[PDB]
RNA sequence: CGAGUGGCUUGCUACCUCGAUGUCGGUUCCCUCCAUCCUGCCCGUGCAGAAGCGGGCAAGGGUGAGGUUGUUCGCCUAUUAAAGGAGGUCGUUAGCUGGGUUUAGACCGUCGUGAGACAGGUCGGCUGCUAUCUACUGGGUGUGUAGGUGUCUGACAAGAACGACCGUAUAGUACGAGAGGAACUACGGUUGGUGGCCACUGGUGUACCGGUUGUUCGAGAGAGCACGUGCCGGGUAGCCACGCCACACGGGGUAAGAGCUGAACGCAUCUAAGCUCGAAACCCACUUGGAAAAGAGACACCGCCGAGGUCCCGCGUACAAGACGCGGUCGAUAGACUCGGGGUGUGCGCGUCGAGGUAACGAGACGUUAAGCCCACGAGCACUAACAGACCAA
RNA sequence: GGUCUUAAGGUAGCGUAGUACCUUGCCGCAUCAGUAGCGGCUUGCAUGAAUGGAUUAACCAGAGCUUCACUGUCCCAACGUUGGGCCCGGUGAACUGUACAUUCCAGUGCGGAGUCUGGAGACACCCAGGGGGAAGCAAAGACCCUAUGGA
RNA sequence: GCGAAAGCCAAGGCCUGUCGGGAGCAACCAACGUUAGGGAAUUCGGCAAGUUAGUCCCGUACCUUCGGAAGAAGGGAUGCC
RNA sequence: CGUGGAAGUCUGUUAGAGUUGGUGUCCUACAAUACCCUCUCGUGAUCUAUGUGUAGGGGUGAAAGGCCCAUCGAGUCCGGCA
């Protein structure tokens, strides 16, 4: 699995899921990606990002 | 009850209000107590996804408001774990009425529902519509 | 009319003091059984990863699935069995009889031991045998060392010396079984003695914290609301009653907390390897890098890292072994971040 | 109607205390009692079953959260296996609380000619002390046993280290017309308690990196101050819980009870002698402490001109002093440096762009730049520092 | 009762009140559950008209109650910051002190004992700690009675 | 900046709100910062802490002695060039 | 609509005055009434300095038996007095 914000490849037995309201799902490979989301950054718009990059 | 399947850390007490995932005519939801658990000195009833709960309706249609019913845990806020070590937590908390017999009282359940609990009630289940 | 509460803290583990050895000493040891053997082994703490395992619990609705498992990754190189001590039966108990040392020892065991230059094993032996056709023989146990050198995260070369049983079939059987693995130079592995997948009970001796208080040594409440704000935060509501008239050793108090030995029991091996495969990118924090004999134990062992800890074959387990797991994979992601 | 036991209620007495022993309730923390609420094992039933009801042994463990009221009590709600009661100065202010009571202010009702009063109500209203002894929790130094190192023994001591529940299979089975509806046993999980641990999730992280407001250093660059970070965002190590791991099976002896054999008393009789069973309770099992156990212990090796130890030096798996542990060139112990592994988020400068503007000027954008800055971790590496060296010792 | 004491015999209003003992009065509202609060009823133990009654916009560090929002008050605690605390140099008091004193469990005793009795335990000294006991220290009580006391 | 407000800085004054040294510096206490999910369940009582906040625009109920209630409430905006 | 600028008027740590709560700190104190935060007032029955007056069964008192030099339901000193 690749995170769902960044791109990078979630170590196994790492992570968090987030269920959005719609049911839709979002596989997070850490809390900074979160926090960096619930910031209302974009992945793409942040060049350490491999989405970014 | 029947292994959940996950590890829970309970999102919720005696009290908490939470969000009634159905069309029955609650919106708001009040627990007052966790099916078969039993605390200590001072620690406040916790309970989490896929626990049965005795609950209040504080919010929604004059009929419904004020009654105590009973209702399942179907989302929380809290993080659960699973067996792959992989953490799951929503968006909201909420909880489905349930009857004696566990058969949701609604027609409809709004918004997604845990594997875990839809293993444990399978009539709930059937209700769903997203199953994550 | 007041409710009840269990108390603050087991006194099953007093007195919270500091350890007297910071090597563990197993207070109890299996059954005797099948084929003679040495009933435990050691090593030192590294640090932990996670590994994912094929279910192999039978009863389990998982059966067969993939699941993450924590480990704690110790690293169990050679040990050297150095002697033969004997036990034999008197009315006071056991008592040391005679030992049966050899002419091979480790190039450093001189930095603990005053290593013997003139012994007679035979003569120990005949005693030794002569005791047992008298019926007098107590038991069999090994004088065991560690190889602190062989292990280069760890900074000690002073090996660690500690004794284990030996158990087994009949005494006659064991006391040569003994006798053959002290001779050669003594040295054994943890494979001689573990299979991947057996449970094991780890000793060894926690971390140490120092003086701390009540509610960190014995899980007192902190004073509540108002009662948190008139000078009294973490301090107990009282002593005692007024009669008796003495404190209780039994009430929750300040003091040394950590540095005690526990055994934990019921451990499950998972793998019993040797190399780099569950070393850590960057290294262990604050240890250093594996490549040699290790072994991974499931969940956590008491102790820091560089901490000597001990194995011996689970004195009452609860369920049946499930030798050798499918490990799919082991985390070497690194532990800083 | 009769006979008792307790000392939990109330009354009685005035024996102790008024050159002063801080009232009620709560809280926190510890020990206990049994007249047992649950849990274990039993007996009877107006015992089919399921469930009741009553009784016996039994104090290991548990007995929780909430609404009014200062309440104790009690009423009430939803949970629960059950949500038992009592003693410890009605345990617990040189622990806390100040809501009740019970000073000085004030109001109401009633009483009083009045000052004032009330075993009525009401608003406000003060709590000091640096521990000498003893007690206990933890930490040291000495003496005794009587040269050193290492390993043990186990008299004693502590534990609840484990208690309880739900679910599945048994089984829609036994039982019962039906309705309803078990058990042995094997499994999975939860909860309360317990000990430890940080890979995972989460918190912190006044290390660090970034953004940014006011002001001062002329601007830029780079900084100070705005409380021990100006504010905001992220967060390594470490420490943590909201995270993760682990916490029997089985023996032995019994109670109540079910029985065997069995006599006094040819019979009968579980009892008088003897015996087979049988509780979550008792002992063992398991964990923890423990040579100062005065019968002051055991073994092996080393040494008595030298074993070992101390000072010293570099350090932490240790730590309030002390103690403890490791390394000292026969070396990687700490640091510098370089890599690796991490944190932040793209540096200064310069070039292009940029709404405009004669121009000056110009917030900002892109590139250089997976940049720059930083690291309590790891590895390599004797480069620096563990040197020199003093001393005790049968 | 369908007057009598002692003049009159409570009118408007308000009312379970800062007044209502009974009392958590009854009904209702609100809450899962409300001895609270508010509305109504009210025969008021013992309301009531400048001993002022009723009512009231505005005002209030005045008493009580409810709601929304918020949060470590709580569940249940953690980590961090600064000053102490600990160690070292220097400076350097006070409180308190019949005596002895290593105590513990029972008992006894003017019935609430470190010191009496019987047992149990107890090698000496020192550091840190929170304060169980010394019916700890601080005051010839802040309650009650007494005095041919005081104001 | 509304300001004799805060905060920062001059002129001027001071390092005398006058004991120091050491330990990542433990327990415990005083003042504090940050805390996931729940959100008053705590307590006699939201005590303590917190929430809100400056200015402009929109909009503003019952009641009222017509003054007031009222900044009611509620909603939006806010920098730089 | 504007002007005007009233008020024992509002906000306000302006100066200045005061002190609700923390039942915080202190409680052999910095202090025989102190410290910090919060809080109240701040054009008036306001606050404030100096001078001046009222004296003990007497003053003064928007009244608390408050105040009259750390003492007041009758000051302090000495005397009556052993
Ligand atoms: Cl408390
Ligand atoms: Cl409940
Ligand atoms: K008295
Ligand atoms: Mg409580
Ligand atoms: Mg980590
Ligand atoms: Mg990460
Ligand atoms: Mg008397
Ligand atoms: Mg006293
Ligand atoms: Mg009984
Ligand atoms: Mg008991
Ligand atoms: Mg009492
Ligand atoms: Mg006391
Ligand atoms: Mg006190
Ligand atoms: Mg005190
Ligand atoms: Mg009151
Ligand atoms: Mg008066
Ligand atoms: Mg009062
Ligand atoms: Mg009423
Ligand atoms: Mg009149
Ligand atoms: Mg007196
Ligand atoms: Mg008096
Ligand atoms: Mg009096
Ligand atoms: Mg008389
Ligand atoms: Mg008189
Ligand atoms: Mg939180
Ligand atoms: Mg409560
Ligand atoms: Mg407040
Ligand atoms: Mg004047
Ligand atoms: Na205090
Ligand atoms: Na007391
Ligand atoms: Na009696
Ligand atoms: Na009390
Ligand atoms: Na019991
Ligand atoms: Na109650
Ligand atoms: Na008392
Ligand atoms: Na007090
Ligand atoms: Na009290
Ligand atoms: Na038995
Ligand atoms: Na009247
Ligand atoms: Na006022
Ligand atoms: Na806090
Ligand atoms: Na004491
Ligand atoms: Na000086
Ligand atoms: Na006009
Ligand atoms: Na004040
Ligand atoms: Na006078
Ligand atoms: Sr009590
Ligand atoms: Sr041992
Ligand atoms: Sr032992
Ligand atoms: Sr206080
Ligand atoms: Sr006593
Ligand atoms: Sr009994
Ligand atoms: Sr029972
Ligand atoms: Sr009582
Ligand atoms: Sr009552
Ligand atoms: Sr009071
Ligand atoms: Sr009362
Ligand atoms: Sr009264
Ligand atoms: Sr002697
Ligand atoms: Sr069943
Ligand atoms: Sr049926
Ligand atoms: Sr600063
Ligand atoms: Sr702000
Ligand atoms: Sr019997
Ligand atoms: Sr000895
Ligand atoms: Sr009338
Ligand atoms: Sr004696
Ligand atoms: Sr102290
Ligand atoms: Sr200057
Ligand atoms: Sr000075
Ligand atoms: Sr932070
Ligand atoms: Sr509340
Ligand atoms: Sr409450
Ligand atoms: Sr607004
Ligand atoms: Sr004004
Ligand atoms: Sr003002
Ligand atoms: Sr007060
Ligand atoms: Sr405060
Ligand atoms: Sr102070
Ligand atoms: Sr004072
Ligand atoms: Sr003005
Ligand atoms: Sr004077
Ligand atoms: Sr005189």
């Amino acid at each position: 699995r690749e995170c769902d914000y960044c791109g990078t490849d979630i170590e196994p037995g790492t992570g968090t899921m987030f269920v959005h309201k719609d049911g839709a799902t979002t596989h997070f490979c850490s809390s900074k990606c979160e926090n960096n989301a619930d910031l209302g950054r974009e992945a793409r718009n942040l060049e350490w990002t491999d989405t970014a990059r | 009850m029947e292994a959940l399947g996950a590890d829970v850390t309970q999102g919720l007490e005696k009290g908490s209000l939470i969000t009634c995932a159905d069309n029955t005519g609650a919106r708001e939801l009040k627990v007052i107590s966790v099916h078969g658990y039993s605390g200590t000195k001072n620690r406040h009833p916790k309970a989490g996804l896929g626990d049965k709960i005795t609950v209040s309706v504080t919010k929604g249609t004059p009929e419904m408001r004020r009654q105590v019913l009973e209702a399942v845990v179907v989302r929380q806020r809290k993080p659960i774990r699973r067996p792959d070590g992989t953490r799951v937590k929503f968006e909201d908390n909420a909880a489905v009425i349930v009857d004696e017999n566990e058969d949701p009282r609604g027609t409809e359940l709004k918004g997604p529902i845990a594997r875990e609990v839809a293993q444990r009630f399978g009539s709930v289940a059937s209700a769903a519509t997203m199953i994550v | 009319p007041q409710p009840s509460r269990p108390r603050k803290g087991s006194l099953g583990f007093g007195p919270r003091k500091r350890s007297t050895s910071e090597t563990p000493r197993f207070n109890s040891w299996p059954s005797d059984d099948g084929q003679p053997g040495v009933q435990g082994f050691a090593g030192y703490k590294a640090g932990m990863t996670h590994v994912v395992l094929v279910n192999d619990e039978p009863n389990s609705p998982r059966e067969g699935m993939e699941e993450t498992v924590p480990v704690t990754v110790i690293e169990t190189p050679p040990m050297r069995a150095v002697a033969l001590r004997a036990y034999e039966d008197t009315p006071y108990g056991q008592r040391p009889l005679t030992e049966v040392w050899t002419d091979e020892f480790h190039s450093e065991l001189d930095r603990t031991l005053d290593v013997p230059e003139d012994h007679d094993p035979d003569a120990a032996e005949e005693q030794i045998r002569d005791a047992h056709e008298a019926g007098d023989l107590g038991d069999l146990r090994l004088i065991t060392h560690t190889v602190p050198d062989a292990v280069p995260s760890v900074p000690k070369k002073k090996p660690d010396v500690m004794e284990t049983r030996v158990g087994g079939g009949s005494v006659s059987d064991r006391l040569d079984h003994a006798l053959d693995i002290v001779e050669d130079g003594g040295e054994h592995a943890m494979n001689d003695i573990f299979r991947a997948g057996e449970y094991a009970d780890v000793a060894g001796v926690t971390k140490g914290k120092g003086t701390q208080g009540p509610v960190k040594r014995w899980g007192v409440q902190k004073r509540k609301g108002k009662h948190a704000r008139q000078g009294w935060r973490r301090r107990i509501g009282n002593l005692g009653p007024w009669n008796p008239s003495r404190v209780r050793s039994t009430v929750p108090q300040q003091g040394q907390t950590g540095y005690h030995q526990r055994t934990e029991l019921n451990k499950r091996l998972i793998d019993i390897g040797e190399g780099d495969e569950p070393t850590v990118d960057g290294g262990f924090v604050n240890y250093g890098e594996v490549d040699g004999p290790y072994t991974l134990v499931k969940g956590s062992v008491p102790g820091p890292d560089k901490r000597l800890v001990r194995f011996r074959p689970a004195v009452r387990p609860n369920d049946q072994p499930r030798l050798d797991p499918e490990v799919r994979y082991v985390s070497n992601e690194s532990n800083q971040g």
